[PDB]
């Protein structure tokens, strides 16, 4: 009855992605001091609907200059991608126990950006290759960051394995002795997943679309439903990673309230941010995270290889 | 006659000039604050990761009473 549990997991935050794309709408508008989507449904509730249809009856309009597979490959995979690392998400008892489920997520975090640079480079127009160049230096500052920042606030865990996460949070959050790392690991899912201010690559201003400036709708809306996926286990993860709840075993209806409600809250919180500050050139982009957070980093971590040693805290790899 | 005209007694003042509010708390503040949650995280985490050790040895110890039958 596995094919029951993917399904019930792969629909819904497909739903979740649409309806992340109405209170989008909503909450951006509403901070503009202006009312969101509310003429097509009560409250706006038939927008995500409308704009689904809509995009599924136009013309696909594939270019003449464009290499066809790479073209038609980019869209599934990145869809596929920001489906498939889903599954090591303890809630609260994760579709596949992986012991190194973090491994499995920074390789296919990795893989993640392919799809972009496929349809850069499949796509024959100097945006869409503009688009890939930033994007390769969006990966190279956020990367070698990333990688730190799990490493150490992973270090008091014992194990690569997500569901030993939440036995951590039984009795105080690991936002407490990890703050600035928690602030690190923001800025960085926030570099990751290319929202503003480090979007870079589907620039308004600066480019037109980026990297899928000659991508019309239908494969379009992949890389819509694949970002806001991305977002949204993103804040998950995080989410589990920082502010993991309370788990019963007898009742897992107050973990999925709980960290429910966390996850919505940092969603929140990423369409506040979203929309407050401007747009980060990409030159500074690594003068930032290759100048500033590095070495702040490596300290960091350093101080975390160090500190249960000293104060005799070693966690249990089982 | 009839025309617009200010009032007798003219328009009040208008504010014009730069107001920022200044607020929140001083550096040394947020950094006790920071230095504080920090020494309390390192505290509980030191207390349960003691706790888990024991826990983890004491199954350990079940497993190894339980291996030579299996």
């Amino acid at each position: 009855m596995f094919m029951i549990n993917v399904l019930t997991l792969i629909i819904p935050i497909l739903l979740a992605v649409a309806f992340l794309t109405l209170v989008e709408r909503k909450v951006l508008g509403y901070m503009q001091f202006r009312k969101g989507p509310n003429v097509v449904g009560p409250y706006g509730l038939l927008q995500p609907i409308a704009d689904a249809i809509k995009l599924f009856i136009k013309e696909p309009l594939r270019p003449a200059t464009s290499s066809i597979s790479m073209f038609i490959l980019a869209p599934i995979l990145a869809l596929t991608l920001a489906l498939t690392m889903w599954i090591p998400l303890p809630m609260p008892y994760p579709l596949i126990n992986m012991n190194l489920g973090v491994l499995f997520m920074l390789a296919m975090s990795s893989l993640a950006v392919y799809s972009i640079l496929w349809s850069g480079w499949a796509s024959n127009s100097k945006y869409a290759l503009i688009g890939a160049l930033r994007a390769v230096a969006q990966t190279i500052s956020y990367e070698v960051t990333l990688a730190i920042i799990l490493l150490s606030v992973l270090l008091m865990n014992g194990s690569f394995t997500l569901s030993t996460l939440i036995i951590t949070q039984e009795q105080v959050w690991l936002i407490f002795p990890a703050w600035p790392l928690a602030m690190m690991w923001f800025i960085s899912t926030l570099a990751e997943t290319n929202r503003a201010p480090f979007d870079l690559t589907e620039g308004e201003s600066e480019l037109v679309s980026g990297f899928n400036v000659e991508y019309a709708a239908g494969p379009f809306a992949l890389f819509f439903m694949a970002e806001y996926a991305n977002i949204i286990m993103m804040n998950i993860f995080t989410t589990t990673l920082f502010l993991g709840a309370f788990h019963n075993p007898y009742m897992p209806e107050l973990y999925t309230i709980n960290f429910t409600i966390k996850s919505l809250l940092l969603s929140i919180t990423f369409l506040w941010i979203r929309a407050s500050y401007p747009r980060f050139r990409y030159d500074q982009l690594m003068h930032l995270l290759w100048k500033n957070f590095l070495p702040l980093t490596l300290a960091l971590c350093m101080w975390h290889v160090s500190l249960p040693i000293l104060l005799s805290s070693i966690p249990p790899q089982t | 006659v009839k025309q617009d005209m200010p009032p007798v007694g003219g328009y009040g003042p208008i504010d014009y000039k730069r107001n920022l509010p200044r607020r929140g708390l001083s550096g040394y503040s947020m950094f006790a604050v920071g230095i504080g949650a920090l020494l309390f995280g390192y505290w509980s985490m030191m207390r349960w990761n003691r706790e888990r050790r024991r826990l983890q040895i004491e199954d350990f110890e079940a497993r190894i009473a339980l291996m030579p039958l299996l």
